[PDB]
């Protein structure tokens, strides 16, 4: 589900 | 912390913390709730809070957890352009 | 003061003081300005403050609480549209970007 | 005098 997004760290 | 300072607490309109109290909106335009802030950034609630607020597809929160993210398509859930960068925040009831 | 801060104003939600930042919103059912509280209390903005705030009778500004006076109503007609023997606060405030 | 204050 979080495909449109990506988690940037 | 104490009691009473738990109890005299402020809601928190920027620079979001793990435990700030938070006022959360809807955003009709970005079709998802929002954390009331003064900061150009947006801070998107997750979903997997809604129903810990009684929410269902304002009201106050507690930050639990928060994550920096990216759209990486034009098309996604927040409605923004690809590219933007966002928080989304776990919050849990107050 | 764009970056990460720990000292940022935070918003008052219940027994005010002077100084508080406040979230000041329309109360349709009073046809009054009213702080945003948790509070069972009503806290009317004063007419005094709406021109520093840049409100007429907009949906929310945010200001500084200045003076509270606790108040009741006389007549059953009244500014505030309460009923007689209600008791309240009237909060004078001014912008948010006063010191 | 619709309104009357009690403490300041």
């Amino acid at each position: 589900q979080d495909d449109d997004i990506e988690v940037i760290v | 912390g104490s009691e009473f300072s738990r109890h005299s607490e402020k809601i928190a309109i920027r620079d979001f913390q793990v435990g700030d109290l938070v006022l959360i909106i809807l955003d009709e335009r970005h079709d998802n709730y929002v954390l009331f802030t003064v900061s150009p950034t947006l801070y998107f609630l997750h979903s997997e809070s809604l129903p810990a607020l009684d929410l269902k597809p304002w009201v106050l929160g507690k930050v639990m957890e928060k994550e920096y993210c990216q759209a990486k398509k034009a098309q996604n859930r927040f409605k923004v352009p690809l590219g933007t960068k966002f928080y989304r925040v776990k919050a849990v009831s107050w």
